[PDB]
């Protein structure tokens, strides 16, 4: 049989269970703060002026 | 205004493009096939005059008078990996190979065909059925009743009618009748004619694709 | 090993024709453009000709237009310069210079041992007025170069190349595009500048920094070299 | 007595689920219910790189945000200059079956793998002037689904053998072997610090492996089918996974839960690629419906569609500076949007 | 004057048929541009041919109308020469774009093994432009001789000297037609040979190809009859206009019975008309 493999899986689960978990609210707040802090530095979320746009369409 | 370095870069880009297109033509006159079937169905010696060229994908190349076919044999039970399958979507046609004298395993082959004939990616590629081991089927039909491995069974239980029944049973799993076509050929292993059949099927499929592109039908 | 061997140079009468050959070995010659640059017996470098990869584009200097023909045999990995009606001004050492043009490339990175050709008796000016620069090991130096027209293209690239020719050695690329250090060059070399004023700074002058430094512009043909700043001990 | 050991597995699973449930005091949607929606992200096809002749399967933006490598089924790995569309390089691969490609952060090396089960590393900076395979990392027993560069010497790869491998290029041997996945690994992503990497597999689970330890720190099981694509949040404390079930899922490492889910009733196809903008507010998911959807990371609301492809969007990538997006489809075209 | 009156109705019927067919082709291929539906190369060529033929047909109809309402100005040197020049510059392109469509079909559908044929097939998208250039050379030559003829007639508002111009415009139309037929008797030959190769390994397609064969036979017979009659009258202008407007209107129907997008659109249009009627 493969009982030792199941024991290894149990050991992995034991190691994973005992971890430092923060509250979901704190993680959501951190993500929101990160998004709001670097929003100005996001050319996609806020399109930059065509002068600073390297991929600006060639003049026709 | 383009700088001299930019112009030279553009020249290099066009040189690379012409390399790609020249190799494109050279390959363009080579047809990619996909070979399937059971382990003992006759996959190895379907053409009998090949020259084998990591895991699975046993490529084998041959030619017939104007084309370089490259059959990409896929390992057993790999017909539904869902990961290698989408790689072989450019295949011009599939070269499924069955075994007439394999009643006990026949259902499995049928199932495999139903998997590839109705596959989402392989929904338009034209199968090329190869009912191999016709010689053994000749004696088996007159010795072992086909009803053993078929509910409907064969009425006369003869070599010709039973063979036609098996061919149709393979063909019936072609729900997309108007989208693809299936070609059948009852080889006998010791036949130097399978390459001709594959070439004829590939030419027919190419002409059909060209007509579709032109919009005629 | 990258290697460019020049041959076919010698003594020719004032009016004869000659064919200089450059054999290239150790790199994909078919994918590399080739320049011909001549250094007079005592003057600086001067771009003579250029042939692009695939023979698509060919350029000649104003002083050799109509008399010099540049061609290449990619299968033989050879470059040919056919000179006709050779005047006395053609006496010089000719070098065939490798150059590949693509984003992040190093044009003029490698030069070949030149061949001597002795003859019996709207251009961007680049001023290098620092010919004499006495220096000693362990010190720091700053060679200066100027351009009549700004080399800063709208794309953001300043096409200035700093080469070094050691006594008895062919020119070697030190800096390309005014900021990038060529492969194999010690980090002590640093190219800087802006607009029409450029500088090459050496922090600690080693025994291999003795020679003539040349500044060239690649903004537009013909390519013009500088007078040449000579650092000697 | 054998079942007594599996009792421990059941107890640990129950403990993990209880800890996850107790740690969810709220929901990201509820917390993000008082923010201004991004609105409409109307991007346009700024560039259209047309060099490939077959189905492009992978791409990777360069560190300079101007050069990008793309691998195609036609046996070509093409390095493009996005700004001008010139092909800076066109490497012919030994094996046409290529499913992944990577651009080294330094830009001196490129990588590609596929059904050959070997990761070929080519050197773009050669004194010979031609791109040649500098290394052939071998040892994986399955197809290579993804690979990413940590430096010019180390590379993380994921194969179809249900395992990943951290290789040292110079030695050519697997420095570390990550095992534990029950299904074939389809994608991997490197954290911004390049210390922990998150890998998704066909077993509908994602694992946050540690590069310096070789152990699965955490396992996320929120998807219903294969996880085809994965990408870290720019912060590095969260990531997103695209799955064949037409639903993307954003998880957080510290919380070790499924923070949010992105799905629409009108979308039934499978996600092929996932990427994040510079700020992480926009999650671009390339689907099999021939289109790309720009979901709002903090609101799970679609903000725009980059519909410009005649076939599925196999690969999607975002520039390091966030200036532009690049989507490569099966139609053999690679379009740069902005 | 049975002809003098019958040809009027014939011309009106041809005008109506040409308008309907060519405008329908153009609208079907243009609605895809707005709706976003993709259009193939054959769609582009069909659209070009349709917008060219709705121009040629309208030009001939205007030529007839000016010859009925206010013929006083029609018989004018300026008119005669401008109408003739604008007729030839449009007809040459309208026939050579129909021959480019034939070359497209022949190069794609056919399955010959000739090296030159394969080289052209791989360049099928580019041959339909080099062909247009060489045919522009033919167009310059034609303008040349249908202008020299006009100058000679004027120096001698045509003084019944239009036989030469009508005969010269009929060779530069037959060269396109002869090339198209030669590329239709090799496509069908290849199809028949391939079908014979398929001994054991859709009557609609057979009837459709028979329609093309019948149309080509009829057009060739009528054109040859017209040419011989001209070589060997007061009413000879109306008949010439009828022929000139025949091909643009007639071949459009054959094309509609070709490309399946157009046939399906026509069937859907008939369905919509039937639904609206009831
Ligand atoms: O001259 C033709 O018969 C004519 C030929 C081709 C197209 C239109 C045509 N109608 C036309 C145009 C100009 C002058 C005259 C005519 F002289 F017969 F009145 C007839
Ligand atoms: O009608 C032409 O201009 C044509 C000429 C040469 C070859 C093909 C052509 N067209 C065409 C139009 C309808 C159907 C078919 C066929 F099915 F025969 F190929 C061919």
């Amino acid at each position: 049989a493969s009982i030792a493999q199941a024991r290894k899986l149990v050991e992995q689960l034991k190691m994973e269970a005992n971890i430092d978990r923060i509250k979901v609210s704190k993680a959501a707040a951190d993500l929101m703060a990160y998004c709001e802090a670097h929003a100005k530095e996001d050319p996609l979320l806020t399109p930059v002026p065509a002068s600073e746009n390297p991929f600006r369409e060639k003049k026709f | 205004t383009v700088s001299a370095e930019d112009k030279a870069a553009a020249e290099r880009s066009k040189e690379l493009e012409k390399k790609l297109q020249e190799d494109a033509e050279r390959d363009a006159r080579t047809v990619k096939l996909l070979l399937l079937g059971a382990d003992n169905s006759g996959k190895s010696t379907i053409v009998k005059q090949m020259k084998i060229i990591t895991t699975g994908i046993i490529e084998t190349q041959f030619s017939f008078k104007d084309l370089h076919f490259r059959m990409f044999d896929v390992g057993g039970q790999r017909s539904e990996r869902k990961k290698w399958i989408h790689c072989f979507e450019d295949v011009t046609c599939i070269i499924f190979c069955a075994d007439l004298s394999d009643y006990n395993r026949m259902h499995e082959s049928l199932h495999l065909f139903n998997s590839i004939c109705n596959h989402k990616y392989f929904s338009t590629t034209s199968i090329v059925l190869f009912l191999n081991k016709k010689d053994i089927f000749q004696e088996k039909v007159t010795k072992v009743h086909l009803s053993i491995c078929f509910p409907e069974y064969t009425g006369p239980n003869t070599f010709e009618d039973a063979g036609n029944y098996i061919k149709n049973q393979f063909l019936d799993l072609n729900l997309k009748k108007e989208d693809k076509e299936i070609y059948s050929h009852m080889t006998c292993a010791t036949d130097t004619q399978n390459a001709k059949f594959i070439f004829d099927a590939v030419t027919d499929i190419i002409i059909k694709e060209n007509l579709k592109d032109c919009g005629l039908f | 090993d990258v290697q460019l061997v020049e041959s076919g140079g010698g003594l020719v009468q004032p009016g004869g024709s000659r064919k200089l050959s450059c054999s290239a070995s150790g790199f994909a010659f078919s994918s590399f453009g080739m320049h011909w640059v001549r250094q007079a017996p005592e003057k600086g470098l001067e771009w003579v000709a250029y042939i692009s990869s695939g023979s698509g584009t060919i350029y000649y200097a104003d002083t050799v237009k109509g008399r010099f023909t540049i061609s290449r045999d990619d299968p033989k990995n050879t470059l040919f310069l056919q000179m006709t009606s050779l005047r006395s001004e053609d006496t010089a050492m000719y070098y065939c210079v490798r150059s590949i043009y693509y984003y992040g490339s190093s044009p003029f990175d490698f030069w070949g041992q030149g061949t001597t050709l002795t003859v019996s008796s709207s251009d961007i000016v680049m001023t290098q007025a620092t010919s004499s620069v006495p220096v000693t090991p362990g010190e720091s130096v700053s060679i200066s170069c100027r351009s009549s027209k700004s080399l800063l293209h709208s794309n953001g690239n300043t096409y200035l190349y700093w080469f070094l020719q050691r006594p008895g050695q062919s020119p070697q690329l030190l800096i390309y595009r005014m900021s990038n250090l060529a492969s194999g060059v010690p980090d002590r070399f640093s190219g800087s500048g802006s607009g029409t004023a450029f500088t090459l700074t050496i922090s600690r002058l080693e025994a291999e920094d003795v020679g003539v430094y040349y500044c060239m512009q690649h903004l537009e043909y013909p390519l013009t070299f500088g007078a040449g700043t000579k650092l000697e001990l | 007595e054998l079942d007594q050991l599996r009792q421990e597995a059941e107890q640990l699973k129950n403990q993990i689920r209880d800890a996850r449930k107790a740690c969810a005091d709220a929901t990201l949607s509820q917390i993000t219910n008082n923010i201004d929606p991004v609105g409409r992200i109307q991007m346009r096809t700024r560039r259209t790189l047309r060099g490939h002749l077959a189905k492009i399967y992978a791409m990777h933006w360069g560190t300079d945000s101007r050069l990008l490598v793309s691998a195609s089924q036609d046996g070509k790995l093409i390095i493009w200059d996005s700004y001008t569309t010139n092909k800076v390089h066109a490497i012919p691969l030994r094996s046409s079956w290529v499913m992944t490609c990577a651009y080294a952060p330094s830009g001196n090396y490129v990588a590609c793998g596929g059904l050959d089960n070997i990761c070929s590393i080519y050197n773009l900076k050669t004194r010979e002037g031609n791109v040649r395979v500098s290394r052939e990392l071998a040892g994986h027993t399955g197809y290579l689904s993804c690979c990413r560069f940590l430096d010019d010497n180390q590379i993380v790869t994921s194969s179809g053998d249900t395992t990943c491998a951290l290789w040292d290029i110079e030695t050519g041997q697997q420095t570390t072997t990550f095992t534990g996945h029950t299904g074939d690994v389809m994608s991997l992503s490197l954290a911004p610090d390049t210390r922990l990497f998150v890998s998704g597999a066909c077993d509908a689970s994602a694992k946050l492996w540690d590069v310096r330890e070789g152990m699965c720190r955490q396992t996320f099981t929120g998807h219903e089918s294969d996880i085809n694509a994965i990408c870290f949040f720019p912060n590095g404390n969260a990531f997103a996974t695209g799955s064949d079930d037409a639903t993307c899922r954003l998880f957080d490492l510290r919380a070790d839960q499924e923070l949010m889910t992105y799905s629409h009733d009108n979308i039934i196809c499978g996600i092929t690629s996932v990427s994040f903008s510079k700020s992480g507010r926009l999650l671009l998911a390339g689907y099999d419906d021939f289109n790309c959807n720009v979901w709002d990371a903090l609101k799970a609301d679609r903000a725009g569609v980059l519909a410009g492809h005649d076939n599925r969007v196999s690969c999607l990538g975002v520039t390091d500076d966030g200036m532009a997006v690049a989507t490569g489809s099966w139609d053999s075209f690679l379009k740069i949007w902005n | 004057g049975v002809i003098k009156s019958i040809f009027t109705f014939v011309l009106i019927v041809e005008f109506i048929i040409g308008n309907l067919g060519n405008s329908f082709i153009a609208l079907v291929n243009c609605i895809d541009w707005v709706k976003g539906r993709k259009i193939s190369s054959v769609d582009r060529i069909l659209t070009a041919l349709a917008i060219s033929r709705i121009s040629l047909v309208w030009l001939i109809f205007g030529s007839w109308c000016v010859s009925v309402f206010f013929p006083a100005l029609f018989a004018t040197e300026k008119m005669f020469r401008m109408l003739t020049n604008i007729w030839t510059v449009i007809n040459h392109f309208s026939v050579w774009l129909a021959t480019g469509l034939g070359t497209f079909y022949f190069l794609k559908i056919a399955n010959f093994s000739n090296s030159i044929f394969l080289y052209l097939k791989w360049r099928v998208k580019k041959v339909v432009l080099v062909l247009l250039l060489v045919t522009s050379v033919f167009l310059f030559l034609n303008i040349a001789l249908i202008n020299i003829h006009i100058n000679a007639s004027i120096n001698g508002n045509f003084t019944r000297f239009s036989s030469l111009i009508v005969l010269t415009s009929t060779v530069f139309i037959f060269i396109p037609f002869t090339l198209s037929l030669a590329m239709f008797l090799l496509l069908i030959f290849s199809m028949w040979k391939h079908r014979k190769k398929m001994q054991h390994t859709s009557t609609k397609a057979h009837r459709g190809v028979k329609s093309v064969i019948t149309f080509f036979l009829l057009y060739a017979i009528f054109s040859l009859s017209f040419f011989i009659s001209v070589w060997t009258e007061e009413n000879l202008i109306i008949l010439s206009q009828v022929m000139g407007m025949a091909y643009p209107s007639c071949h459009s129907c054959v094309l509609i019975l070709g490309n399946k997008k157009l046939r399906q659109a026509s069937l859907s249009v008939l369905l919509w008309l039937r639904y609206m009627f009831k």
